[PDB]
Formats: structure tokens, C-alpha cells, sequence
């Protein structure tokens, strides 16, 4: 959002977006305490950091947020779950069975989707089938 | 436009093909490689990189005989010439069968040439990664050429492909007027083996054997063998002196 | 425990910092080995965390 | 770019260079690691059989073109078997024709060429394994690596696939040692087997997971796995 | 779509920039050269450049002795240079070893001529970026110039000259043809015919040559061929004489 | 766009790796190798009412000491398959005996890279890899019973269980769970048929499924509906108590 | 020549090509087949884009390929044309070789392959035509439907429809049609299958093209009459409510 590295300064008001990416470059190099302050950078891409960014001293790991997968969909979801009301009788781990590996917030597709199913099947406790159409429906119903 | 320089058989704008060009790439990144024509023959020498211990000595051998009068060696991927060189191979004996005779250098020669030049013919059609060092003596005399993936070859006194080329050139053009006369091969022997190392010093970095070869109508008789043993530890210790 | 040679021989070719990853790994992998002292197998995990 | 000069065999880098190639280069490496070693008496191959699971076998990475020759691979299988069952043609080929084994030398220049072809023409491919091949032969016994860019070498010893530096940098510092143990398969194998065990990283060699072949002068290509690698294990 | 210069297809124009890059390749080799048909004879001259001396010298020639009778010069890079000749040398015999007769210099020309224009017409065949002349003297036509192009184009000539600065001894001859007004160079002795070119060679190139310089053959009756150094020489000598 | 047999940066065949995709879209399909036998179980799949589950067949025999099924495009087996059968009957027609089902197995996985346009070092004549990968089962003398995934790699192995197609992935685990040395036939029979049933989409039943054995005995043999409903109904029961 | 393969494994593992080969069989029109118990009924519709056609030199949809075996299919109508005579040319062959016509499978199976060609095969596309098969085997009075597809698959059906609208029709027919009790006579099926047209055909009668064929190479093709018996017939059961 703030922006990576970029020629876009050229244009005359992103230097101030710079200039605040410089601020807080400038700023967070030196005087940020690194080993009980915690600095961390979530983005969609690792590539586009200020080349200051990246810099040793600066940002020394650098992560991949690791997909939910099987599993961690199943409990992704499991909470997901806890605010409907869901079937125990089934399992997340069920579902997370039948659903490839997506982001920890379209987990809800799956859960949150059958708080309708709960009440579309009339099942209170959404059953199986109930996410499982919900991992149908929305996958089914996503095509993007 | 550009993609002229993707397919082989495309003229460029400038009516070039820079797959060839590429391919002098690969070619001038072959190990330095030269060859001698001297007095009654030819003297091919190559610097053979040693890589590591586990390399077994003398086992590579960068050279290849075509005939037994004809001496072969290149700068480029080993495939490309030996590929080439069974090619070539193939034609001696092939022209030997039909005209019975062992064949002449330059009839050898245009023959690869144009083999070689219809791997420029079609942009599928990879034209080799090696320019040659080759020649020998023949019905007269010694003959001794280098061939481009381009197809251009040409008579060459002396010759030298790979990298350290140009440590040799002057070498070769040194001899060239330090012999205008001539040389022997040994002497040829002698001399190479400096200006290997000498080209090799281009490439100096990493260790290397050093393999030559020769045509001597004297000595080989017309054909072709490599230098071996002790004239060759004598033209390196002439050149591994000489170096100093 | 270091021996960087062949840390050096199996890491290739690191602009120095991929060292230091290699490295900073190490450190880390030496709490991660729960030495504070950083070793060859500190630095062979910053090896092993994937240096391509 | 490279998209422009690697999808083609056929088609230099600007510096004239084949990413196909290069790529092929990387499924070795890619490949499972192995190991070979030669005295002048005997030529050794050790080889790290991957499976897919414990469930499944255990890849093998050998392979026995003839008594005097055998070889093993790193990348991909099925072009090897081919080249090995080409080969294999050869080795029969000779001794069929000429009654002649094939010079573990002379097998070397095959594929070279051959993979050559791979190279130089269009709408193909390089194949994608390079080769430890272990000969014995009446110029001895001889270990010789291939390259799927055609290169090919005699070595003493050697090793591919993955991380086979590790036994390489010991082998090639463990140089003298094997190729002068000599009537002596099984140092020549523990050399080998502790040569493994330095490119040995994920885990120790196993019953399953460690192969070995050998061919010498009176040990035709044999090759050993499973119990037959359990005492050397 | 772009590919139309790639390869050889009609432009939007109907136009084979290949063919016009094959003409870059013409010149490429940066090769000036003539071919005059004498009284009795047809001479071709042509920039001998020994740039190296690692060269064997004597091994440079874009002149080529097609036949008994004919011989080519080539006009571009020795690959393709050493390529057509082969390839001419073939229909000779050929034309010859079925027709009984040695093949007619224009013929081989047509014949070449029809070459490229396949190549021109068939894409993945890449024309050849040589231009060539071939000349002898005709036991039908005697003394005989024929040019050909990467284009499969040719004609005949009262004479000609090849090479990047063509057109200047183009001018010099077409001057002196225009002076002369007869087709060929009137002269007994190809001697004076080479004498004659290496003049307007030298003329219109405004540039002495030495043996060295000169790739010089001469088409006789029955027999195209070229001279040594010497016969250059001479010329030089010869030359050096009139002037 | 790209060659088919261009390399991958990886050194891998993009078409491979993408005929890899095919791979798993297959129904599950799913084999054990028991030392009684090699039992073997699919997904039918039934895409709609009107089709007759019976038409469908993912699992085929090559010959009595060798069955197989397929998970993947079920075209691409055809040829592999006759052409397996081919060799069979081919062998033992030169060699009066059976073929090494892995003899076999090896000789059909060649078939893989037969696919290309003009490739360098052979004519190999297919538009691309193959849509399918296989569950090779057999009986073989030697080996006693084996089992195979044979793949579109060309590169297969010799598989306890096996379990390949849509959700064989967490069947393997089962399988990797379930399978033991001294399975019976049966167990891995309902193994799988539960394992199918687990992993299936459609509720397991005779026409939804498919079931076969081979048998050093008997050799590759396919279960009725019936027979398998009734192990399916035995699990059911077996499959509820705790 | 032209080797070039025009059927990729796609990055999903799809061959686009195929998956358009529906496309052209989606754009082909209508065309459906069901079994009556002792019978097979093939409804088509008649593409009824344009007409001034004679009708009679207008070929049919569904075609014979043996005495007892005709197919339908969606498609090309060009694509069509070669399988047909291979097929037809097949039973012949296989007649001829095996001293009998083929089965209905083996047909099928036989066409199945040749589809399964262009898609493994370069330098082709595959066709454009997937097909629904009727015919009862020699000795054999069973009904025999096989729906086949330019990706070589092919199966058997209690009844099937493809072309444009065919689920339509399907969804109409996959009640409309009960295994266990199959519309035996002819008749009901015709007119199940009537009434399945009438779905898509959308009120038409020359439009309407069934094709039934009974045991031992027994075989009908409708008169749009009869069709529109069916058609009439159908009408009054809908206007009754």
C-alpha cells in the first residue's frame, strides 16, 4: 500500500509516500530496539520492499505467511465454526478433506457460508454436507 | 525488429545470424586451443582444465585424429566437434573408400564446412558451439585450418581457438616472424606449449593439463599423433621454463 | 563446530548477506540447536534452510 | 528473455548457452544423490535409492549395461533406460560383432554424441540424467561420469545428484586412498560409503535407501543392495 | 505477422526483407570486384584483403572456377560462397554428363538463378546472401558475364563489377562502355583486358592494388581461369607500364 | 507459447507436471498388495442418473496374473492397456509363461515419453503425455503378488497400498495407516472399501465403487456389486461399533 | 508434415481443445436416445436455421452404420461423416473378419479410440462431434445406447441426449425416464422421448427427427406425423390441467 520499491517518485507526490516510506526507513534502521520490538512487514509481495527494506540489520528473515493447509483449515475452520452453530459429529478436518489449501479468511466460505446451510438444511449444528455444499457452493459458485 | 537473433537461418536486418554469433559465444568460450602448421606438418596443442583431483590425467583427450593424417581439435562444447569429428571421421574414410586415397586436408575440409554450414541453413538447424583447429599433412604437404560455426574456415600457419587465443595470436604471429623460415614440429612442440600456458594464462585461474598433438610429415610421417612423453615434458619444460 | 569451506563449498556463490542468512539462520538455528555458540550444523541448517 | 533464448535446444543464450540444457543440468542435481569410485582394480558405485513412500519402492539408481559395465544415473530415469538399454546394445553389439567388450572409454564417446543430437536439433530435447558409470575392462577397471550436456569423464570416483559435494569434496580428498585400495571392493565400498555418508545429509544410509554396485577386474558390473548393502551399511 | 522480414513472405507490400537483408550479406564481405569480358576473353578482378598474417593468403578467393569453361565470383561470405559453387560445380558435370556438352555459363546462372527464388518462395530455406557472377567465354556466346542475386535474379552483361563500391566502377565502365560503346572490352591479349580492368579497377576505386590486393581470374575460350600473384604482378608491372 | 519437452527451469516437463494435474482429477482409485492378493477399489464417479454405473470401468485386467486400473483420462489407458496386454500374451507368446507384471509394469511405463513433434534422438509420436496414471496390480511367481502406480513419469513403484485420483492423498496416509505387512485380503478389501468410502465423495456403495483382487490363485479378479455391497454393508457394520 | 500437436495438457492438465470440442457439440444441436425396454429411440432435432432445403437430399441426423447399428451425435456434421464411414466401414471389417457384425461396445469402443487419436494425436484436432450409439448386437435384442465424446470416452445409458439444451432434455428425461421401468414399448419411449424433444425442439415437428431401433437390425426413423402424434398427443396430457 505504502508502496515497495519504485520509479513512482517520478511522478512528484509519491516522494512524499516515500518520503514517509524514507521516514520510516530512516526512522525504523537505527533507533527501533530489534531484539524486543518485533518489526514485521505483511504483504501479498515479498519482491516489492524498498531494497532498504530487505537490508540486513533491517529485515533479516523474511517469511512466506505459509497457507492453510488440510489441517489448518479443519481448525481455520473449527473456529471459523465456533461462533455458528456447527454439527461436532462432523469433522473440519472433514471438510479441510474435500477443500484445497486457501487463505485463513476464506476458510469462513467454507464455515460461515452454512450458518445459512445451518438454517438451509434447518440444522442448527450445520452438518457435513452443509459446509461440504459450502466448499461446493463456493468454489463451485466462485469460477474466478 | 529483433528475433533475429533467436532463429539460425534468419538474416538479421544487417543480413546476420546472431545464433552463430551466439554461437562464437560459446566458441570463444571454449578452453583455449591452439594449432601449429609448421615446416613438414602441423602441431595441434590444447590446454586440458584439471578440474580436480578426481579428474584421472591424460584420460580426457580434447584432440581427435580423423584418418590417421588428419589431427582435429576445437574450442566449444565437446559434443559440437566430436559430433563433427566422427562427421568429419566418416567422410575420410568415406572419400577414402571412393577414391581410395586417404583424403586431402583441404577436400576434407570444405567438406565440414559445408556440413557445418547447414547448421546455419535452418533456425532449428543449432550451429555448433565449436570452431576447430584442425588440418595435417596430406598428399602435399601439411595443411592446417580452423573452421567457424559460421562455416569459415581457412588456411591458417598457425591457429589457436578458446579463450587464450590472443595470448597465442601474437605467440603464433611471434613464431610466425620468428619463423618466417619455418619450424620443426618439436620445436612447434616447444613453442605451443609455452603459448598454451601463455593462453592458458588467460584462463590461468584453475589448474589444467595440457594436451598437443601434431601432423609431422617427418616425424608422424605424414600423419597424424600426439605429442607424448618426453619431447612433450621437453616442450613443457622448454615452455614451463620459458614461462619464466 | 564451523568449518566455512565446507559451509563455503556447499552454500554457493552468496552476495555475503545469503552467508549471513546462512549465517543469521545459524545463530538462530544455534538457539534453534539451543546453543548460544553457533556451529558448522548451525551454519549447515543456515545451509538447510533453503539457500537453492 | 530466457523464455526468448531457453526454450530452445536449439537457440544460444546471447552469451550462447542452452537453459534447456542448464535446465536438464538442474533435474540432476535435482535427481537423488549416488556415488561411484574406481581403483585401478575395481570401479564402485554407491547409490541413494529414494522411494516415494515407505509404501512404495525404492528408486534404483543403477543400472547394468554388461558384466564389464554397469552404470548409475542422477535426474531421470527413463532416459537412461534407454541409454542404458542402448547400451546395453552396445557392449552385446561389440561382443556381438567384434566379440569385443565395449571400451567403458569407447561407451563414454556413445552417448556423448548421441546426447549431442539431443542438443543440436530442433523440436528435441537434452535427456535428463547424468551418469556415474563404473567399467572394468582390459584397460581396467574405470569410472566415468556423463553429462546430459553430452560431457563425459573418467574419475577416480565421483558422485551426483544431490549434494554429492560432500562425498566429492571427501572423495576428492579421499583420492588416493580408494584408488589404491585395490583387490579391496569393500574399502573401496566403505570409502564410498562414508564418501555417501558426507553427501549423506537428510538421513543415514539405509537397507533400502543405500545401493551399491561394483564392477572389477575379476568383479564383473555387480551390484549390491539391501542386504547386500546391510553390511556395509 | 512481423515475421514477414523474419522470413520470406510478401510484406504488405509484397516485399522479402530477408532477401533485402541477403543483400546486406552481400556486402558484407566488403568485397569489390568486376567482371569485364574482354574482345576474345571475360576477366574478373576482385579485392584480394589478407588481413591476417596467420592467414594462409593464398587460400583467400571469392573466384571460383565453376567449370572447364566457367568460373564465378562470389560476392559474400565464404560459407555461402564455398556453398554455391559446390552447388553450381554440380550441374556442370552434370549438365554436362547428360547433355554431352559443357553446360552454358548462363545456364548454371539461370539454373543458380532459380536456386534462391525456391528459397526466396520457401521459407524455412533460407536464400543465400551471395551474389555471384559467373563468366566464361561461350563456345555459343564466347566471352560471357552473368550476375546472379540472393534474389535468383540475374542477366547478362556487357561487363560488370561487384562489391560495395560497384557502382563507382559500374559509372567508370558504364563511363568507358558508354566511351567504348562496344560490349566487351576490345583486347587480343586478356593481358591488356586485365590491364585494361585493374586500370579502371584501380580507376574507379581510385585504388592501387597490389599482387596481394587483387583477386583477378580470367575466362578464356574453353578455359576460365585466374593468375597468380605474377600475372597480377605483371599486370601491376604491365599496368604500371601505361601509366 | 512453449515445447512440450522443454525442460522446466527445474529440469521437469511442464506438460509432466501438468499431466500431473489430470493425474489427480481421477477418481480415487486405490490397491493394496496383500501377500492373499492385491485387492484394488475405485471411484465410479456417476456423473448423472441416466448413466449405467456398469459402463464405467477403471479397473481392467491386462491378464489373470495381471490387473490393473486406471485414475487419470481414462482414454489414454486404452492403448497402454492393450498394449500391456499386448505384451503379456507377447511374452508369454515368445516365452510360453507370464511376464513380469513389473517386466510388464517397466515395459508399459516406456510408453510415457512417446508423446512429441520430431524430438531429438527418436521418433516418439503422441501430441503430449498421458492423461492417466495407473494402479498396476499382479501376481507375478518371483515377486508373489505386486502392485504398481504406474505414472505418466514413466517412473512407478512397487506399492504396499496404493492410492491414487481425487482425495488418494489422505487415503495414502490411511493406507499408510492401514497398511501392514499381514493384511488380509479382506481387511484391505474393506480397508479400502471404508478408505473409498472415507475418502469418497459419493456415499460408498456397489455401483458408485468398484472392487477386484488378484490372486496368485485365482489372479486378477473383480468384485460383483454384489460381493461388494455386501463388504460394503460388512463395513457399515464393522465400521460402527466404536 | 503437420505434426503439430494441437491437444496440450493445458497448466490446469486440460487440452483446451477438447474442452472447445463440447463447445461446437454444446453448439451442436440437439440430439437425444433412449432405450425402450425391447428398443432403442434416437430424438434429434433438426438444426431448423434456415429451410427451402429438400429435405429429403438434406441428410439426416442419425445415421446407420450397420443393419442393427446407427448412431446420432452432435456436432460438425462434417466430423461426423469420417466416423461414420470408418464405423460403418469397422462393422464390415469386422463382419467381414470376424464372421459376425460388431458389437455395439466393440463399435463404439472401436469409434472410441478414434477420437482418443486426435486427442493424443498431433497435428489434428480432435472432432467436433460427440455421439450417442444405437444398436442391438447381432443375437442380441437388448437395447444398446452409448454416448461418446471427441475426449474418446464413452459409456452406456438408460438413455442419453447431447447437443445444445441436452441437459434440458436430460434433466427432463433423467426423471423422465426410470430405470427400472424403461417406456418398453416403443411408443412411450418415442413419445418419452417426443416429450424430451418438445423440451428443446421447442414445438416443432419436421424439426423433430426420431430414430428407434428394435432387435435384429429392426430399425425406424419417423415420420414428422407420427412425431406429431407424439407431439399432439403429448400437448393434450400437458392442456388436460
Amino acid at each position: 500500500a505504502v508502496g515497495g520499491a519504485r520509479f513512482d517518485d517520478g511522478a512528484g507526490g509519491d516522494n512524499e509516500v516515500q518520503r514517509t516510506m524514507l521516514e520510516l526507513i530512516t526512522q525504523l534502521d537505527g533507533f527501533d530496539p530489534r531484539g524486543n520490538i518485533k518489526v514485521m512487514f505483511a504483504t501479498n509481495r515479498p519482491n516489492t520492499l524498498d531494497p532498504a527494506l530487505l537490508r540486513p540489520g533491517r529485515i533479516d528473515r523474511k517469511v512466506e505467511f505459509s497457507l492453510p493447509d488440510l489441517e489448518g483449515r479443519a481448525n481455520i475452520f473449527r473456529i471459523h465454526s465456533k461462533s455458528m452453530s456447527v454439527e461436532r459429529g462432523i469433522r473440519w478436518e472433514l471438510i479441510s478433506r474435500l477443500c484445497p489449501n486457501s487463505t485463513g479468511a476464506e476458510l469462513r466460505s467454507v464455515c460461515t457460508e452454512a450458518g445459512m446451510f445451518a438454517i438451509r438444511a434447518r440444522r442448527k449444528v450445520a452438518t457435513e454436507k452443509d459446509f461440504l455444499k459450502a466448499v461446493d457452493k463456493v468454489i463451485s459458485g466462485y469460477k474466478k | 525488429g529483433t528475433g533475429y537473433d533467436l532463429s539460425n537461418s534468419v538474416f538479421s536486418p544487417d543480413g546476420r545470424n546472431f545464433q552463430v554469433e551466439y554461437a562464437v559465444k560459446a566458441v570463444e568460450n571454449g578452453t583455449t586451443s591452439i594449432g601449429i602448421k609448421c615446416n613438414d606438418g602441423v602441431v595441434f596443442a590444447v590446454e586440458k582444465l584439471i578440474t580436480s583431483k578426481l579428474l584421472v590425467p591424460q584420460k580426457n583427450v580434447k584432440i581427435q585424429v580423423v584418418d590417421r593424417h588428419i589431427g582435429c581439435v576445437y574450442s566449444g562444447l565437446i559434443p559440437d566437434g566430436r559430433h563433427l569429428v566422427n562427421r568429419g571421421r566418416e567422410e575420410a574414410a568415406s572419400f577414402k573408400k571412393l577414391y581410395k586415397t586417404p583424403i586431402p586436408i583441404p577436400a576434407f575440409a570444405d567438406r565440414l564446412g559445408q556440413y557445418v554450414q547447414a547448421h546455419t541453413l535452418y533456425n532449428s538447424v543449432r550451429p555448433f558451439g565449436v570452431s576447430t583447429i584442425f588440418g595435417g599433412v596430406d598428399k602435399n604437404g601439411a595443411h592446417l585450418y580452423m573452421l567457424e560455426p559460421s562455416g569459415s574456415y581457412w588456411g591458417y600457419k598457425g591457429a589457436a581457438t578458446g579463450k587464450g587465443r590472443q595470448s597465442a595470436k601474437a605467440e603464433l604471429e611471434k613464431l610466425v616472424d620468428h619463423h618466417p623460415e619455418g619450424l620443426s614440429a618439436r620445436e612447434a612442440v616447444k613453442q605451443a606449449a609455452k603459448i598454451i600456458y601463455l593462453a592458458h594464462e588467460d584462463n590461468k585461474e584453475k589448474d589444467f593439463e595440457l594436451e598437443i598433438s601434431w601432423c609431422s610429415l617427418s616425424e608422424t610421417n605424414g600423419l597424424h599423433k600426439f605429442v607424448k612423453g618426453d619431447l612433450l615434458q621437453e616442450a613443457i619444460d622448454f615452455a614451463q621454463k620459458e614461462i619464466n | 563446530d564451523i568449518n566455512w569451506q565446507e559451509l563455503a563449498r556447499s552454500t554457493d556463490e552468496f552476495n555475503g548477506a545469503q552467508l549471513k542468512a546462512v549465517t543469521v539462520e545459524a545463530g538462530m538455528i544455534a538457539l534453534r540447536n539451543g546453543q548460544s555458540s553457533v556451529k558448522h550444523e548451525d551454519f549447515v541448517e543456515g545451509i538447510s534452510e533453503v539457500q537453492a | 528473455f530466457r523464455n526468448n533464448y531457453d526454450g530452445d535446444t536449439v537457440t544460444f543464450s546471447p552469451t550462447g548457452r542452452l537453459f534447456q540444457v542448464e535446465y536438464a543440468l538442474e533435474a540432476i542435481k535435482q535427481g537423488s544423490v549416488t556415488v561411484g569410485l574406481r581403483s585401478n582394480t575395481h570401479a564402485v558405485l554407491v547409490a541413494l535409492k529414494r522411494n516415494a513412500d515407505e509404501l512404495s519402492s525404492y528408486q534404483k539408481k543403477i543400472i547394468k549395461c554388461d558384466e564389464h559395465m554397469g552404470l548409475s544415473l542422477a535426474g531421470l530415469a527413463p532416459d537412461a533406460r534407454v541409454l542404458s538399454n542402448y547400451l546395453r546394445q552396445q557392449c552385446n553389439y561389440s561382443s556381438l560383432v567384434f566379440n569385443r567388450k565395449l571400451a567403458v572409454e569407447r561407451a563414454g564417446h556413445l552417448l556423448c554424441d548421441k546426447a549431442q543430437k539431443n542438443t543440436q536439433s530442433y523440436g528435441g530435447r537434452p535427456y535428463g540424467v547424468g551418469l556415474l558409470i563404473i567399467g572394468y575392462d582390459k584397460s581396467g577397471a574405470h569410472l566415468l561420469e556423463f553429462q546430459p550436456s553430452g560431457n563425459v569423464t573418467e574419475l577416480y570416483g565421483t558422485a551426483i545428484g544431490a549434494r554429492s559435494q560432500g562425498a566429492k569434496t571427501y572423495l576428492e580428498r579421499t583420492l588416493d586412498t580408494f584408488i589404491k585400495i585395490d583387490g579391496n571392493p569393500d574399502e573401496l565400498i566403505k570409502a564410498g560409503v562414508e564418501a555417501i555418508s558426507q553427501s549423506l545429509r537428510d538421513e543415514s544410509l539405509t537397507v533400502d535407501n543405500l545401493s551399491i554396485a561394483i564392477v572389477g577386474k575379476d568383479t564383473p558390473f555387480t551390484i549390491y543392495d539391501g542386504e547386500a548393502v546391510a553390511k556395509y551399511i | 505477422a512481423g515475421y514477414d522480414r523474419h522470413i520470406t513472405i510478401f510484406s504488405p507490400e509484397g516485399r522479402l526483407y530477408q532477401v533485402e537483408y541477403a543483400f546486406k550479406a552481400t556486402n558484407q564481405t566488403n568485397i569489390n570486384s568486376l567482371a569485364v569480358r574482354g574482345k576474345d576473353c571475360t576477366v574478373v578482378i576482385s579485392q584480394k584483403k589478407v588481413p591476417d598474417k596467420l592467414l594462409d593468403p593464398t587460400t583467400v578467393s571469392y573466384i571460383f572456377c565453376i567449370s572447364r569453361t566457367i568460373g564465378m565470383v562470389v560476392n559474400g561470405p565464404i560459407p555461402d560462397a564455398r556453398n554455391a559453387a559446390l552447388r553450381a560445380k554440380a550441374e556442370a558435370a552434370e549438365f554436362r554428363y547428360k547433355y554431352g556438352y559443357d553446360m552454358p555459363c548462363d545456364v548454371l546462372a539461370k539454373r543458380m538463378a532459380n536456386l534462391s527464388q525456391i528459397y526466396t518462395q520457401r521459407a524455412y530455406m533460407r536464400p543465400l546472401g551471395v551474389i555471384l557472377t559467373f563468366v566464361s567465354v561461350d563456345e555459343e556466346l564466347g566471352p560471357s558475364i552473368y550476375k546472379t542475386d540472393p534474389a535468383g535474379y540475374y542477366v547478362g552483361y556487357k561487363a560488370t563489377a561487384t562489391g560495395p563500391k560497384q557502382q563507382e566502377i559500374t559509372t567508370n565502365l558504364e563511363n568507358h562502355f558508354k566511351k567504348s560503346k562496344i560490349d566487351h572490352i576490345n583486347e587480343e591479349s586478356w593481358e591488356k583486358v586485365v590491364e585494361f580492368a585493374i586500370t579502371h579497377m584501380i580507376d574507379a576505386l581510385g585504388t592501387e592494388f597490389s599482387k596481394n590486393d587483387l583477386e583477378v581470374g580470367v575466362a578464356t575460350k574453353d578455359k576460365f581461369f585466374t593468375l597468380s600473384a605474377e600475372n597480377i604482378e605483371e599486370r601491376l608491372v604491365a599496368i604500371a607500364e601505361q601509366d | 507459447d512453449r515445447g512440450v519437452s522443454t525442460f522446466s527451469p527445474e529440469g521437469r516437463l511442464f506438460q509432466v507436471e501438468y499431466s500431473l494435474e489430470a493425474i489427480k482429477l481421477g477418481s480415487t482409485a486405490i490397491g493394496i498388495a496383500t501377500k492373499e492378493g492385491v485387492v484394488l477399489g475405485v471411484e465410479k464417479r456417476a456423473t448423472s442418473p441416466l448413466l449405467e454405473s456398469d459402463s464405467i470401468e477403471k479397473i481392467v485386467e491386462i491378464d489373470r496374473h495381471i490387473g490393473c486400473a486406471m485414475s487419470g483420462l481414462t482414454a489414454d489407458a486404452r492403448s497402454m492397456i492393450e498394449h500391456a496386454r499386448t505384451a503379456a500374451v507377447t511374452h508369454n507368446l515368445y516365452y510360453d509363461e507370464d511376464i513380469n507384471v513389473e517386466s510388464l509394469t517397466q515395459s508399459v511405463c516406456d510408453l510415457a515419453l512417446r508423446f512429441g513433434e520430431g524430438a531429438s534422438g527418436e521418433e516418439r509420436l503422441m501430441s503430449r503425455p498421458f492423461g492417466v496414471a495407473l494402479l498396476i496390480a499382479g501376481h507375478d511367481a518371483d515377486d508373489g503378488y505386486q502392485l504398481f502406480h504406474a505414472e505418466p513419469s514413466g517412473t512407478f513403484y512397487r506399492y504396499n497400498a496404493k492410492a491414487i485420483g481425487s482425495g488418494s492423498e489422505g487415503a495414502q496416509a490411511e493406507l499408510l495407516n492401514e497398511w501392514h505387512s499381514s493384511l488380509t485380503l479382506k481387511e484391505a478389501e474393506l480397508l479400502v472399501l471404508k478408505i473409498l468410502k472415507q475418502v469418497m465423495e459419493e456415499k460408498l456403495d456397489e455401483n458408485n465403487a468398484q472392487l477386484s483382487c488378484i490372486t496368485k490363485q485365482d489372479g486378477f479378479k473383480i468384485y460383483d456389486n454384489e460381493k461388494t455391497a455386501e463388504l460394503i454393508k460388512e463395513l457399515k457394520e464393522k465400521e460402527a461399533a466404536e | 508434415g503437420y505434426d503439430r500437436a494441437l491437444s496440450i495438457f493445458s497448466p490446469d492438465g486440460h487440452i483446451f481443445q477438447v474442452e472447445y470440442a463440447l463447445e461446437a457439440v454444446k453448439r451442436g444441436t440437439c440430439a437425444v436416445g433412449v432405450k425402450g425396454k425391447n428398443c432403442v429411440v434416437l430424438g434429434c432435432e433438426r438444426r431448423s436455421t434456415l429451410k427451402l432445403q429438400d429435405t429429403r437430399i438434406t441428410p439426416s441426423k442419425v445415421s446407420k452404420i450397420d443393419s442393427h447399428v446407427v448412431l446420432s451425435f452432435s456436432g460438425l456434421n462434417a466430423d461426423s461423416r469420417i466416423l461414420i464411414e470408418k464405423a460403418r466401414v469397422e462393422a464390415q471389417s469386422h463382419r467381414l473378419t470376424l464372421e459376425d457384425p460388431v458389437t455395439v461396445e466393440y463399435l463404439t469402443r472401436y469409434v472410441a479410440g478414434v477420437q482418443q487419436r486426435y486427442t493424443q494425436s498431433g497435428g489434428v484436432r480432435p472432432f467436433g462431434v460427440s455421439t450417442l450409439i444405437a444398436g442391438f448386437d447381432p443375437r442380441d435384442d437388448e437395447p444398446k445406447l452409448y454416448q461418446t465424446e471427441p475426449s474418446g470416452i464413452y459409456s452406456s445409458w438408460s438413455a442419453q441426449t447431447i447437443g445444445r439444451n441436452s441437459k434440458t432434455v436430460r434433466e427432463f428425461l433423467e426423471k423422465n425416464y426410470d430405470r427400472k421401468e424403461p417406456p418398453a414399448t416403443v411408443e412411450e419411449c418415442v413419445k418419452l422421448t417426443v416429450r424430451s424433444l418438445l423440451e428443446v425442439v421447442q414445438t416443432g415437428a419436421k424439426n423433430i427427427e426420431i430414430t428407434v431401433v428394435k432387435p435384429d437390425s429392426d430399425i425406424v426413423a419417423l415420420s414428422s406425423e407420427e412425431i406429431n402424434q407424439y407431439v399432439t398427443q403429448i400437448e393434450q396430457e400437458k392442456q388436460e390441467q
